[PDB]
Formats: C-alpha cells, structure tokens, sequence
C-alpha cells in the first residue's frame, strides 16, 4: 500500500520546506508534485518535477516556491520563499504518471494526505 | 625533383574538364580483380562482392619529360585528378575501404598513361528466377557505366585479361558454386543519352547438399512413418489415429520452415512440389484408415492394409523417380 | 612561441605525396599490434572482430629538428599533414577508426626522424573456416596487412620486435564466447599482383571451440530421447497406444532437435559431425517403431495378462531389443566421442 | 581544344553567387522533374515503408551559366555541384535515403549552351506508406513518393513533370516476389503550410498483392486440417481415445499455424481478413470436437435415462462439408 | 550583384560565434512545432519516433538590411554562417537531421533582423513507460527541447503563439499502428543541471494502446483453451485416456500461449494485467487436470454403459458439480477482469 | 558592449596553435571531469555490452585563453571547439559511438576570464561488458567505462574526477526495466604500455538482475508441468495409455521450455543457473515417466515369476524430493 506520508511547518510568519517522504513505491519514473487547496474547494497546481529533473511551475508561484526532488530517499521537497498571506491553505503532496497531466488533478493516482500552511499577518 | 614535376602538373590543370572533351571520347580500359563473392541473399535478392577495380585512360595535360619514368602516388592525388565518374549499375550498397588511409592507388607514366584501382565492396542486384529451386543455376551480373558522360564522351573497354578469379575456395559461396565468368559490351538508351555499359556475369550453380539434410531427408522419414501404421493392426484405433493425425502436424511445421529459407514468392518451386505430395501423402494415410475402419467395423476392404503395404512405398518410389530425373537431368 | 617555430619549419618544403627516400632508398615500416579485445567470432557471416591498436613506425629524413625537446608528442592534426604509409587490411570486411572523441591517433616525433604513428582500429577481418568437424574444430583466422600503393621495392614491412612477440593480446580483454585463444603465429609474406610484388604482414589466430554450450542444448536432448524411445522396450506388448506414443514422439523431437541444431551454423551444403550424430541418433529412434511394429505384426490377441483363458507371451524379439539397442547406442558413443575429440 | 574551353567554364563561376536563385528578384524558376527507376527493393508490411531506388533528374535554366562559342553540352564533374544552386528538393515519406557514392558521389552537371542544367542524382531512398491491412493478403495497397521544395514557395519555384505522362520511365520494368503493379499516376499540385504555399509532386503505385505464396503456406494447409478434423465421424463412437485425439491434435495445429503468422506481421489491432479465414477455420475444427462431446454425454450420460447416436454422426457427415463450402463460398466472393 | 553585395554587407562585420547581444540582454527565440507523422512507437526499446519542422524565430540586430526585397528567402549554406541556437533533444535518443536532397534548412531574413529558420527533424525521442496495466494502459510520451550551451541568463525559449496551438499534428500523417493519439500537451520547465539553469520546453503525446492485435492473439486462445479443458466435464468418466490426453494438452497449450505473449513486451519484473490474465486462465486448465485425478481415484471400475442395459458407474456428483461451478466461475471472472481494467 | 566581446575573441585565437598541449614543455595539464548521465538505453546479454547516454564535460585551464576586461563567462558556438585544444580522450570499451547532431553537434565552449574553458559533450556510446552469467538470472554484474587519453602520457597529461564521489551524478534517476544499479564507484589509475604511461578514470556500475521477468516465464511453468507428472501416480497401473500420454506430454513440455530459452540467451559455454534447474526438473519429469516403465514390467513382464506398493510410496517420495530439490536450488544461488 503507498503511502504518500508528508511533513513540514504548518505555522509561520519567513521561510518553510514542505517535505513529502514516500513509500511502497519507487517514483522515479512517475512524476512527483505539489498542489494547494484553499478553502472553497479548489485545488491548485503549485510545482512538479519530471524524471529529467524538469521544474514545472505555476504562474501564481513562478519564481516564488522551489521543487527539488531526491531520487534516492524517494521525496519530493517543495521550498516555500516569501509567504503572502493569500497562500494560507492545505498543501498536497501528488505522485503519478501524467495522462493529459502536468496541470490536472485528476492525473496523480497517489496522494498525500495534507498539510495546514497557515501564514498569519 | 618530382615535387617540381607533380606541381607543374597540377600547374593549370582543370579537374572538372574531360580529357579531349571537344576531340574524342575519352577511352578507358578497366580491369577488375573478384577478390570474393559473399554471400547471395537469396531473401533479398542480392549478392556481396569484393572486387579491385582498376582503369587506366591517356590524359595529355599530365605528360612530362623526366628521368623519373613513372609517378607512383598515394590517394592524395586523386582529389586533384579528373577521375571517371564509373558508378555501379545495379548497386543496393557499395562502399569503397577507408581503414587505414584511403585503399585508393593512382601512378602516371609520363606519356601520359594514368592507372587508377581502388578497392569496393558491393552488394550487388541479381533477380533469381527459382524455378526449379533448389537444383537451380543462375548469372548474377555486374554492370558499370559512365554516370554523366555518355557514349560520345566516355567509351568503355576490357583488357586482355578483363575479370581475374581468385583462389574460389575462401568464398562465401554456400549453396552455389563458381562455374563460370562471361563478360559483354552494350549501350543503353536512357533520357540522358546514350552509356557503354560493361557488364560481367557470374555463373553461380547450386551446391545443393543444404537442402537435401533439411528438407528432403526429413520429409521422407516422415512419410516412411506413415507406412508404420499399415504394419500395425487394425483394431487398435487409438494408435492409428494418433500415426496418421500426428504425421499431418509435423509436415504443417517441415512445409513452414522449407519456405523460410527462400523469400515470398508465389509461384510453385521444386521444393514446393516434393513438400506438397509428401503431405498428399500423409493425408491420403488417415484417410485410408478412415475409410478401413468405417467399412469393417461400422459397416476389397479387408485386404486393403495389405493393398497399401505396397502400393504406397510404390507410389512414392515412383514419384521420386518422376521428380528427381526431369528436375535434376531433365 | 617556440615550439610553434619548429612545427612550421618541419612543414615548409614538406610534400605529403612522396615516399620518404623516393629514388634512394626503401621505406622500412616496423610495426606493432596491441589486440585489446579478440572480440566476438561470427559463425554465420564467417568473420571475426578484433580490437587493436595498429602500431607502425618509420624514419622520414625530411622531418628533422633540434629543439627543447627530444620527442614532442603532438595532436594528431599533423599526423594528415606528413605522409603515412597505406596500410590496409587484406581480409577485413567493413572496420571503424574510432572518432571518439576525437580521432584516436598519436604522432609522435623523434629528432632523429623517425616517426611514431598508432591507431585504434576495430577490425572485421574475414576468417574462412571449414565446419567439417562441427563443433569439435579448431581454425586459424588470419589478420594479413600491407601497403596498398607501394610495391615491395619501395616500402618492406617489418615487425619492432622478434615476430612472435610483437602481436601481443591482453591479458583480461577475451571477450570470447565460443571459442579458446591458443595463442597466434605470426609470418611474412609477399602477395604478387598484377600491378606488382607487394610486402604482407600475416598472423593467424589459433582457436578452438568450446563444446560445452551443443551439449547441454543439442547432445543431452538428442541423447535422452533415444533413452526415451528405448523406454518403450520395458512395457508389455498389448498396451498398443501406449508404444505408439513413444514411436510417434520421439521422431517428432529428433525431427525438431535436428533444425534446431543447424540454425547455429551457417548454411553450409555438407554434413557436419553433429549432423552425423542426429542422424545415427534419428536411426535408433525410427528403429525401435519398426521395432513395435514387428511385434504388433506378431501379437495375435487384444486382450493382456491378467493378474489372476490363454495369454500372450513377453515377445522374444523385445527381450534382445532390450539387450542390443543400449548396447549398439552405447558402442557408437564410444566410436562417435573417442574419433572427434581428437581432431 | 581544350584552353578556351577551361576560360569559358572559369567565367561561368567567377563572381557567381550560389545563395541567390536565378531571377531571385523576379519571375518564380521552373524545375522539370525526370524519374528513371532502377528498383524498388524491399516493401516491409512491418515497417510500413517501401525501398526505391531511383535516376532523378530536374533541369532548370540559369541566365548565369550561359556560354557562346561552344556546340558541345558541357557535362562536368560532380564537384561543381557544390558551387551552383540546386534546388532544395526532399521527400516528405522519406524515413531514410543516401546518395550512393561509388566510385564517386553519383552526381551530374550537364551545362547548355543556353543556360539549362541538368543535375542528375542516384538515390536510394526508404520512403513510408501506411497500409490497410483489413484485406490482406488478398488487398492492394498504394504508396506514394511526395517531391517537395524546402525553402522555396510556389512565388520562387515552380514544379512540372517533363512529360506529364512519360516522366517517370521503369515502372513496368521492376520485380516484386509479393506485389504486381497496377498503374501509376503523377499529381502536381500545391500543399500550404504555415510559412508559405510551396509546390509538390507526387509519384504514386498501386500495388496488387501477388496470392500464390499464402495459398501454398496458410490456406491449403489450413484447408486440409479442416477436412481431417473430419475423419472421427467416421469412428465409431466408443474410441474415445480415438475421437478425442483426433480432435485435440487438430485444435493443436490451428494455434501452431496462428504463431508463425503472428510473428511475420505487423501488431495491428483489427481482424486481418486472413483472420477470418483462420478464426473461421478454427470453428470448424473446435465445432467437430464439441460434436463427440455431445455424442459422448447422450449415450453415456443421457443414456440409460432413455436421441440416436448413429443419426447425430450421420448428420454431420452431410452438414459440415456443406457448411464449410459455404464458407468459402461467402469468403472468397467476398475478398476477391 | 544588387543582392550579393547586400549578403555580403551583412557578414562584414558579423561573427557568428557569439550571441546577439551577448553582454546585453537575454536572446528570445520563439519555437513552432508541425508534426507530420507521429511514427511507430516502439514498445520494447520504450521509444517512439516523430517528423517534424521544427520552426524558430528570433530577432538578430546586427542583420538589419534596406534593399527591394522585405524578406530574403535564402539558400541553406548561409544557415551556417549566421548565429543558429543550439537547441537539442533532452530525450533524444538517435534523431536524424535530414539533408535530400539539400540540407532541408530555410533561412528567412526580414529587414528588421527578424530571422525565420526551420528544419525537418526526424527524432527517436524516449517514452518511459507503466506497463502495470499492459495491454489496456495509456501514457504520456515528453518531446522536451531547450539550448544545450545557453543558460536562462542567456537564451530564453517562447513559444510563437498560444502553447496549445504552437504545436500543430498533421491530420492524414498519422504513422501509427497500435496506439491512437488522443491529443497533446504543451508545457514550458526549468532544469538545475551542472552548468547552470536551462528553459526547456516541453510537448507531451497522450498515447492510448487499442488492444485489438492482443486479444486476438492472447486472450481469444486463452479464453478458448479454458473453454476446451471444461469439454472434458462432459465427457464420461471410464474413458481414462480420453480425458488424460485431453487435459494435459490444454496445459500445452497454455504453456505456449505463456510463453510467446511475454515475449511482445520488455522484460520488466513486474506483473503485467495480461499476465494476471494467462496466470488465473492456466490455473482453470491446471484445475481441470486436477479435477479428473479425483474422478479417476473414485471410479471403482473400468468399464463403461453398454446400449443394452451387471453394475456400473453412476456419473459421479464432483463431475456434475464442477459442469456447474467452473463454467459459471470463468465467467464471473471475466466480469471482474475486465471491468477492473477497461474502467482504467 | 558587444563590438569589443568580438574583438577579444578574435584575437585570443590570433596566433593559437591547436597541435600545441597547453605549456607544452612544461608542467603536465590537468583536465577534470563531470559526467551527468541521461540514461542506460539497454544491457544485452547476447551482444555483450551496454548503452549509455551522458552529459560528458571537461574542465582544464589554457592560459593561452586568458582574457581580461569582460567579466562574464564567454559562452561561444560549439563551432569554435574545431578551433580550440581538446583532450584526446577514448573509451576502450566503445563498440559503436557517436556525439549527437541534431540539430546541432552537441558541444560546448563556455571560456573563463582566468583561462579555464568547459567543453561539453552529449555522447551516446555502446561499452561493452563481458559478463559472468554463471548465476543467471540470479546474478550481480559489474559494468565499467574506461576513460583513458589516447596520445599525452602522465607526463602530459593528468586526469581526476571534479567533485571526487560526487562526480557522476544522475545514476539514481536511472530506472531499468531487468537491472537494478546498486552501487557505483569512481576509480582513477595510471595505465602502462610500450608506449607509455597514460592516466585513466574508471566508471564502474554494479547491475543487480530483477528476477520476477523469470519467475512469471521460465519457474513458475517448469513447477507445474513438473508437478502435472505425478498425477500418474494416482492413475491405475492398467490405464496404459494414460500415464504414458501424460509422461509423454510432461517430457515434450520441458522440451519446448528448453528451445524457446535459447533462442533467448547467447552462446555460453558453462551451465547457467537456469540452465541447472530446467536440466534439474526434466530429470524429476523424465523420472516420472521411468517410473511407469518400472511399474508395467513388474506387473505385466515379471508377473507369472508388489504394483499398488511402487505407486503409494513416489506419492510422497518425488514431491518431497523435489520439494528438497528446490530448498537446495533457491539457497545456493539465492
Ligand atoms: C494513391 O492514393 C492517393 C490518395 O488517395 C492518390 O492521390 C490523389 O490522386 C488524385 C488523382 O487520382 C489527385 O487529384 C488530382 O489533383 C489535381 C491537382 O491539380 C492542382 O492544380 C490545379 C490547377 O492546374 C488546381 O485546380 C487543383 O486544385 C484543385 O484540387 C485541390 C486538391 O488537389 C483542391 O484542394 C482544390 O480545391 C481544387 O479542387 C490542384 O491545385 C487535380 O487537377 C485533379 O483534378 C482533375 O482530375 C479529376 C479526376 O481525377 C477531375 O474530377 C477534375 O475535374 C480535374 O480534371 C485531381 O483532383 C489528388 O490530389 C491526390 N491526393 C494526394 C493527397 O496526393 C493517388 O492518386 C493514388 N495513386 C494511385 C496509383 O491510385
Ligand atoms: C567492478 O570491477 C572494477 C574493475 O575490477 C572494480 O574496480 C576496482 O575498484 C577497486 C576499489 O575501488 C580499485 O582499487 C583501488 O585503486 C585505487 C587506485 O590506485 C591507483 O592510484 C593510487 C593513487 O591514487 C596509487 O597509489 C595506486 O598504486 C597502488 O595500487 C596498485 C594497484 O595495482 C599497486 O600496484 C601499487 O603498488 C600501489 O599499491 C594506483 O596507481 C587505490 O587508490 C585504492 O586504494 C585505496 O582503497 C583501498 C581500499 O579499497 C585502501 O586500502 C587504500 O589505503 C586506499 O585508500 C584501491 O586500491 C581498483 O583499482 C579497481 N580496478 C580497476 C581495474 O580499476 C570495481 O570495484 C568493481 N565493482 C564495482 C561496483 O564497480
Ligand atoms: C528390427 C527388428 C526386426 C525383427 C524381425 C523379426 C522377424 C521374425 O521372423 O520374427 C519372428 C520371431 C518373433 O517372435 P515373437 O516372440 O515376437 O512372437 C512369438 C512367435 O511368433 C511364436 O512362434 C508364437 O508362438 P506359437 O509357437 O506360434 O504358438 C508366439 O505367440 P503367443 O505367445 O502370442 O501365443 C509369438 O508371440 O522372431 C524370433 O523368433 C527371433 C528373431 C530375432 C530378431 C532380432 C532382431 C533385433
Ligand atoms: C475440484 C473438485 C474436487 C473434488 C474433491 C472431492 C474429494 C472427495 O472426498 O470426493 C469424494 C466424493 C466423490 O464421489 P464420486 O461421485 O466421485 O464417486 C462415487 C462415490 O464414491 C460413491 O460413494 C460411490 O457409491 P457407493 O459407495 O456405492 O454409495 C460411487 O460408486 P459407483 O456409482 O461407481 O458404484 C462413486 O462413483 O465426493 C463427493 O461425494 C462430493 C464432494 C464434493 C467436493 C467439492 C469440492 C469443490
């Protein structure tokens, strides 16, 4: 059973690395993402990373958040620069093979369970 | 001393120009040495051939008056000469030997005589006509023109000694054998003009012992072992049908492998001829059990066993002597 | 700024298309082999690979210097513009000169003259070889080189060294499946032709093949099912279906471990001493069915032996196919082993 | 003889510019296309391409290269096609292709005294036709060769066959083992893209696949299989180790004839018409082994529970050579 | 000789060694795409080749021409003489840049420097593939191209126009025979690679394989061989050699289907959704072998009912139960095998 | 700007000699290199070798390259590395290689303000490996890339990995589909010769088989076919047709077991372990058919001069012996 389990800060003012450590299957073929959801039902791409180490990126968050993937311990690292309070919601950790994907939810069939980034001004 | 001479030479010298390209048609003598003929796809219809090519033809514009008689040069002088623009005729590929330094050769006497060999390696183009395959016998040929210059500018000729055969015994010649060399002259008409054609044939035999211990010997130990099942005795129903059922199984999978080895043609070959009465006459081996045991037990035909003890070893003997007299002799 | 100086002096008044002593003397090429690999022998196209590093050094008069250094090593762009000699290959097919990732080539100048020049070649040589004792055979694949150009009277070939020392292989690159390196023997030649008398270099490699892959995959299989045909002599003489599907099979398996036995091999027109060999073994196959089908013809009730009326008897003839048929397959695998382990 | 020869030539292709067209600034240059086949080597059903090997000649005139004085077509060497325009000519099926190069490179240059030049080349090209195999092997397929400009669009260059009938020469002439050829036609036309309307021809062959080989290795064995899944009717019911063995050796072949001809086509996701055939034929053999089953549960298993063993036998002896006929009757009116 | 001195005025002072504006600004070169054939996709080798003319436009300032001409429509050689990106193929295998007749390059030159250069590319490009759901899966095969020495400080990539139409697929050059392009999409990324940080953009084939050629193949003498070993339930229960020829030949015979239907894949180490398929269908032919050992152990005779009817076998209860339960239990299975799969 | 970058460039090679080593009498030059692999294309055991697609860069430093004013990294055509000194550097297990060149040949010239130049190469090369496939499919493999310069000996030249173990990256991304790299090693060495002694780097891979291709095709058919042998077992001694046709059809099985696996694997030799456990289960296959030979010429050869005894007993005896014949097998190679 995969078990995308997730880590990180879920209070902060300053910087965050949001963690997503995997198991039960090596995704070094898949490709391994970030979303965020606020409240109101809407989840949203922030970042993903291909098997060739291409950085895909939202254009809400394009120079703002950071991927960066580890292939041997099977994670994904998703580096939070520059927190606006706007950014205040749950944030997914995805893995999947994207089949009209890259930018669609409904293509990462392994999910984390979330993570409450809260930004208080 | 023949630096002064190679560079007056090439003092003035045109290499895009023809040698007497207003007078007469340039003519060049050709030899060629066959060092091997490989081997003949006959899937593909080709043939690999390893072959020297040699040319000599007069050039007035590299005549010189000297002690040094002869000028023996490496390839770097080829680039600098007119070369003929000699193309195979019926290539699929061809490729001229590049390891170590260009295996191109190029000497000129100083009346003006320039020989040119180089060696090539051809995949040549012959249609084999495989009737009566495998005991056939075919003339693969190689052709060689001028590709730009027609018969009024470049004119063809052989030597005395025009294709010279070497050892024959380290080819790659399997199923054929070396029997005969025929040379010819000819002039093609196509759109540009007019082209002296060389051509050399290559009679190729059949060495035909591959297919005797792959399909032949096979195919008739198996029809021998229909006859088993007539020896056998009549009320064992279970054996018999597992003789003569099974017998058709394995002469599904000689006549798959037998067309294998030649490519997909669709007319009917010797091969096919013996491959397809040896099924007749397995076929005609259950069926004859079947009507044996349909007439006696379900109800003359009980001596019939003893009918086809003879006459189908007689039938076959007598096939064989249809078949291996008028296609091997006749 | 110096060294500079030198290599335009070296290439002033130089001619690239004359033999060094062109009216004085003959060329005198010393050359040298280093065989990385002794790669992969094709049975079927009949040639072999062999990974080298062509060796030849010669004296050129013309290239004379006195400088900082005795012998400058230098990039191999000037290695096309100094004469080299035309050393071509008489029996490769189709080789590579490496261009990875630069041309594999080293020039190498003396002050004396004499010039080193090595390649690394991947040579397709062609081996001729004669599969009469197939697979218990050994060959001798040659590697013959010499000038291409240049006659024997104006370049002679030489080795650096004593002959049999100078082709010399590794000591871990085999990369050899089938086949046993028994060392090479190496020999001068001259090769007459038509254009005149030219100076060849030869060596022959030496091998031998491996059995061990035919037995396991040709012998072993064709072996066990003449036992298994010969199972047959063990059973009773009624149990007709059951004989027949011993008879019918194992013709069905020679038929098919006798083509899948050639596709090892090119399509040579002879027979091999495998072939020799499947067809004896097909001969005692097919001979234990005519076998049953003499007892068949000779059985004379359908009924068997009860364990508790006439019966029938244990078929004489079955009992001296259960001595002969071992036997005589036991004698020929005497005959058949002690004759081709020899050759 | 030769000297004013030499000064002609030198003129032609001093000062002359080979990144400019002739009239590069004016009228669009019409390129006469000249086809000669040698042959077409290989048609793979796998790789969906086909091999030709072809003459291709494209005169064109150039107001740069005209020279007086001399009577003589001036053919040159291959090298000085390097140092004139041609045109950017290519082939859009093309896979893989290579000017053959023995014993040089198979160019020509052919001046006239009027500006016209002939440019000759040998090319052996892989051109790709994707096929229709939903009729094989009784089918005909086409393929086509588009001749194409690369740089140039229909306001630079224009194309015409030379001879619009009797451009392209030696097509009677080619043997293929498998196909016969029907005809060939020549279309000139335009295609636009998104940087321009550029002109392109199109050398097109109807193939008709030759049926002699798949008869003698698909359908005649497949044929009299069939027929001896037939011999256990005339057996009698109680060889059960007679009937069965029959039948299960028969159902045996119609997988081994499936295999070898799964292993020389190509992976294509519909019936293959000769799928049909040997889908269809397997019914009838798997059809006469479910007949002794139901002969063997009626008199054995409906059997002393009281219809007739023989009539069942002695229909089907009738019914499935006669239904087997009217297979091939529906299969090969059908397909032929 | 109007036109030769204005080609000749532009590379007098030109070096192409160098980027326009190499200590100045960024270089923005818009990329199209025009698929012409989306060629076989090559399942063992997890690969896929496509033709195209790959497009691109940038502006060059030191181009900049006044002549009669607006736009100078140019041969290929001088292609070779102007600045050209150095784009290349970030899963490339080994891609072909053709050249018959010419080398297949347009060189186009506005008089503003604008420069219009592109290229037919065949190219074998690298599709990793999840064959877990073999043959019924669908996967995204990348085409990803950026500048191979030009960093994002250097040389940005764009697209011409809106991403979703600046690649273009040919209608009638499909080129494929066993999957079905349902559609692309186009994306644009960044790599973090030794040298520095490069703009790679990216087109992805949604590729789905019709399984058509596979359960011809496979899965209709799989299903048919399941079918053949429960005839044998029919069968009475004293033919011994029957049923014994019957039921180990089935096993043959998916022995051979096991074997041969593996063999049209890569070698990967886990189990394919066709391979569930020949596994649970070979345990329904090994099960039908098993089931008449135990009818053989509790025949308690050896002969069978004659016409006319001393005791005999009555059709024993596990024969007449197993008519029932393994027909019925291969059906079931085949509701569950192919709405698990096909729902996918 | 941009007028001055040009004429820097223009003359730094005013006067450059490219057959020249960089301080050519004097010390040797070191070049260091960076390796970032792409991929592992295939490992074929026939052909005896590997595919590998790599970022293959070389850092040295050329004081003849030295310029001085511009303070950015000089980024140039790959078209003046035809112009430059580059390492001769080979590889002696390439096969068949080749730099890519489309759309371009795959170089890179990024020159330094101090003198040291980058030159990048995109290489797919075919290395080979002599493989040890005595334990196949069961087996590790040790798969090398043999970096050596061809033409400057150590006086000459000098070669070391640039980041030491952190040198060749890329390796766990690489995802295989019957391998599994487990560890990889950087080795660099001097190599002697008649000619001289030459500097190499080694890159050295060490491939674990997967093993679950083999337990669906080759192990998992040869226990069952191998366990349908003993239904004979519980079949009357008088079914003479049935035992056999089962014991025959058992030893045709493994038969075309054997021929389809070698048409698979090259041409070895040795036995492999796979080679051990088809030739091992025929033996319990053809023993089961041995054992009904046994069983009918007591009974119906030896009968006027126990049966139901022979048979109760190899019901257990052949599955437990063949059960220990696979304890035995899947704890050596395992
Ligand atoms: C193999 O299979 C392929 C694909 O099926 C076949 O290829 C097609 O062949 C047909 C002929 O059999 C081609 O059609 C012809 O095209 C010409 C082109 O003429 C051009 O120039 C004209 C001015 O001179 C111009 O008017 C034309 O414009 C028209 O046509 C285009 C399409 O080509 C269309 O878009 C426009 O709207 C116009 O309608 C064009 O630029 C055309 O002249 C032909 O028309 C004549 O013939 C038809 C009868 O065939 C007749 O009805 C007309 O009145 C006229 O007399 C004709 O349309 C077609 O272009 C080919 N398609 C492709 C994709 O190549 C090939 O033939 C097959 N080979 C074999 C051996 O079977
Ligand atoms: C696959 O197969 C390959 C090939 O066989 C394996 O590669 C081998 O790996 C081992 C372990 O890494 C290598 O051994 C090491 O070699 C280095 C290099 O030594 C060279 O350079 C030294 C200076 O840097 C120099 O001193 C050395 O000279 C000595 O060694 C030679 C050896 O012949 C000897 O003749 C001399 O007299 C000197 O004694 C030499 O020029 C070396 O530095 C290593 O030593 C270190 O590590 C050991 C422990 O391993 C430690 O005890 C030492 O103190 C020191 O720290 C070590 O000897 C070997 O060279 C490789 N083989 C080849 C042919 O290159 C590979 O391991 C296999 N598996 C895998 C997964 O790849
Ligand atoms: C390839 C083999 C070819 C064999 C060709 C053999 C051709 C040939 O002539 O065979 C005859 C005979 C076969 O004898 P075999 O034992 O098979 O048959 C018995 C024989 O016929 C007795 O005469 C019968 O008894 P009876 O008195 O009539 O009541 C007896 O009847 P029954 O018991 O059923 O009631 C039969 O079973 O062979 C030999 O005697 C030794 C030959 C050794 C040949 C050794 C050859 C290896
Ligand atoms: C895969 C199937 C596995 C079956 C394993 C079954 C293991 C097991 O224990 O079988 C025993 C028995 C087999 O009975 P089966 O019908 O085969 O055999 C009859 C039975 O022995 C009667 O007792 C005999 O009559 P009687 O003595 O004179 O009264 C009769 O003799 P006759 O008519 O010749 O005179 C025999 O034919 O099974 C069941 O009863 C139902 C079990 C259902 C089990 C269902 C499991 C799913």
């Amino acid at each position: 059973q995969v078990q995308l389990q997730e880590s990180g800060g879920g209070l902060v003012q300053g910087s965050l690395r949001v963690s997503c450590a995997a198991s039960g299957r090596t995704f070094t073929t898949y490709i391994m993402a970030w979303f965020r959801q606020a409240p109101g039902k809407e989840r949203e791409f922030l970042a993903a990373m291909d098997q060739g180490r291409i950085q895909y990126y939202g254009d809400s968050v394009r120079g703002r958040f950071t991927i960066s993937r580890d292939y041997a311990k099977n994670s994904v690292d998703l580096q939070l620069d520059g927190l606006r309070p706007e950014d205040t919601a749950v944030y997914y950790c995805a893995a999947g093979a994207g089949f009209w994907g890259l930018r669609t939810a409904s293509s990462y069939h392994y999910w984390g369970q979330g993570t409450q980034v809260t930004v208080s001004s | 001393d023949v630096t002064v001479i190679l560079n007056n030479l090439l003092e003035g010298y045109d290499n895009k120009l023809r040698p007497d390209i207003g007078v007469k048609p340039t003519l060049i003598h050709t030899d060629m040495y066959v060092n091997s003929i490989g081997p003949v796809n006959a899937i593909n219809m080709e043939y690999t051939i390893d072959i020297f090519f040699a040319q000599t033809w007069y050039d007035r514009r590299l005549k010189f008056n000297s002690t040094i008689k002869v000028l023996r040069l490496n390839s770097n002088m080829v680039g600098k000469i007119w070369i003929p623009d000699t193309f195979f005729r019926n290539s699929k590929k061809a490729d001229a030997h590049w390891i170590t330094t260009p295996n191109r050769m190029l000497r000129i006497w100083n009346d003006g005589r320039v020989l040119y060999t180089l060696r090539l390696t051809i995949d040549a183009e012959c249609q084999l006509q495989l009737h009566n395959f495998p005991m056939d016998e075919h003339s693969c040929p190689l052709e060689f023109s001028s590709y730009g210059y027609p018969r009024e500018e470049i004119v063809y000729q052989w030597k005395r000694s025009s294709v010279e055969v070497g050892d024959t015994r380290s080819w790659r010649l399997y199923q054929f054998s070396f029997v005969g060399l025929r040379n010819t002259t000819e002039v093609v008409k196509t759109t540009s003009g007019d082209y002296v054609v060389m051509s050399v044939y290559f009679d190729l035999s059949r060495r035909m012992g591959y297919f005797t211990i792959q399909t032949y010997i096979p195919c008739t130990l198996i029809v021998v072992l229909s006859w088993v099942s007539f020896w056998i005795n009549k009320d064992a129903v279970p054996a018999r049908t597992s003789l003569g059922i099974t017998t058709v199984l394995t002469m599904t999978t000689l006549s798959t492998i037998a067309r294998k080895s030649l490519p997909k043609v669709s007319y009917v070959t010797a091969m096919d001829l013996f491959v397809s009465v040896c099924f007749i006459f397995v076929f005609s081996a259950l069926v004859e059990y079947g009507t044996l045991h349909y007439f006696v037990s379900n109800r003359r035909i009980a001596k019939m066993d003893s009918y086809a003890r003879i006459f189908f070893p007689t039938a076959f003997c007598l096939f064989n002597l249809v078949y291996w007299v008028s296609y091997l002799y006749l | 700024t110096v060294f500079t100086r030198i290599l335009d002096r070296l290439l002033d008044g130089y001619d690239n298309r004359l033999r060094p002593g062109l009216g004085e003397r003959v060329t005198e090429v010393k050359t040298d082999i280093f065989v990385t690999s002794f790669g992969p022998v094709s049975d079927h196209d009949m040639e072999y690979t062999i990974d080298v590093f062509f060796r030849q050094s010669w004296k050129d008069e013309r290239l004379k210097f006195k400088g900082p250094m005795t012998v400058l090593r230098l990039n191999n762009l000037m290695a096309s513009k100094i004469w080299t000699p035309d050393t071509f290959f008489h029996n490769g097919k189709k080789s590579v000169a490496h261009n990875m990732t630069m041309p594999n080539k080293l020039l190498r100048i003396t002050e004396d003259g004499t010039l080193l020049y090595t390649m690394r070649l991947t040579v397709r040589a062609e081996c001729p070889m004669h599969l009469e004792d197939f697979p218990m055979d050994a060959h001798a694949c040659p590697l013959k080189f010499g000038s291409y150009a240049y006659t024997r009277a104006e370049v002679v070939y030489e080795w650096t060294r004593e002959p049999a020392r100078s082709v010399v292989v590794a000591e871990d690159g085999s990369r050899l499946n089938q086949y046993d390196l028994l060392g090479q023997t190496v020999d001068s030649g001259i090769v007459q032709s038509s254009t005149g008398e030219y100076v060849v270099m030869t060596t022959h490699f030496h091998l031998k093949r491996k059995i061990g892959y035919f037995v396991i995959q040709t012998y072993l299989p064709c072996i066990m099912t003449v036992i298994l045909s010969q199972v047959s002599f063990w059973l009773n003489r009624e149990s007709v279906p059951a004989r027949t599907v011993f008879g019918v099979t194992t013709v069905l398996t020679m038929t098919t471990l006798s083509i899948s036995a050639r596709n090892s091999l090119p399509k040579v027109a002879y027979a091999t001493a495998m072939d020799w060999f499947i067809a004896v073994c097909y001969a005692f196959v097919f001979s234990a069915l005519i076998e049953f089908a003499t007892v068949n013809y000779f059985t004379k009730r359908g009924y068997a032996w009860d364990g508790k009326k006439t019966f029938n008897s244990v078929s004489k003839i079955d009992r001296l196919s259960r001595i002969a048929f071992p036997l005589l397959f036991g004698i020929f695998n005497l005959v058949y082993w002690a004759t081709y382990l020899n050759r | 003889n030769m000297s004013f020869v030499k000064e002609t030539v030198d003129k032609l292709l001093k000062g002359y510019d080979i990144r400019l067209r002739p009239d590069f600034g004016g009228p669009p240059v019409c390129v006469g296309m000249n086809i000669d086949i040698a042959s077409i080597d290989m048609v793979s059903e796998v790789n969906m391409d086909y091999t030709l090997t072809m003459y291709f000649q494209q005169y064109w005139r150039d107001k740069r290269l005209a020279y007086s004085g001399i009577p003589l077509n001036l053919t040159l060497d291959n090298r000085v096609a390097d140092q004139l325009w041609v045109p950017d000519t290519y082939f859009l099926n093309d896979k893989k292709s290579f000017v053959h190069g023995v014993t040089v490179k198979n160019r020509m240059i052919r001046l006239h005294p009027d500006g016209t030049v002939l440019y000759g080349l040998r090319i052996t090209t892989t051109a790709a036709c994707m096929m229709d195999l939903r009729r094989y092997p009784l089918d005909e397929q086409n393929c086509t060769l588009e001749i194409e400009s690369y740089g140039y669009t229909t306001d630079d260059i224009e194309f015409y066959w030379r001879g619009g009938d009797k451009a392209v020469t030696g097509v009677e002439r080619i043997e293929l083992p498998q196909f016969s050829i029907v005809e060939h036609r020549l279309v000139s036309r335009n295609v636009v893209f998104a940087t321009g309307a550029y002109p392109r021809l199109s050398l097109s062959f109807r193939l008709k696949r030759n049926i002699g080989y798949f008869i003698l290795q698909t359908y005649m064995p497949s044929i009299l299989i069939t027929i001896l899944s037939w011999v256990s009717f005339w057996i009698n019911y109680d060889a059960s180790a007679a009937r069965v063995a029959l039948g299960i050796t028969t159902v045996l072949t119609m997988t081994t004839i499936n295999t070898h001809l799964r292993e020389t086509l190509p992976k294509i996701p519909y019936v293959k018409a000769i799928d049909m055939y040997l889908m269809g034929c397997f019914v009838f053999v798997f059809l006469a082994l479910l007949e002794y089953a139901f002969v063997n549960y009626i008199f054995f298993g409906r059997g002393p529970q009281r219809t007739d063993v023989n009539a069942i036998d002695r229909w089907s002896r009738i019914v499935f050579p006669f239904t087997f006929s009217l297979f091939n009757l529906v299969y090969w009116l059908y397909y032929v």
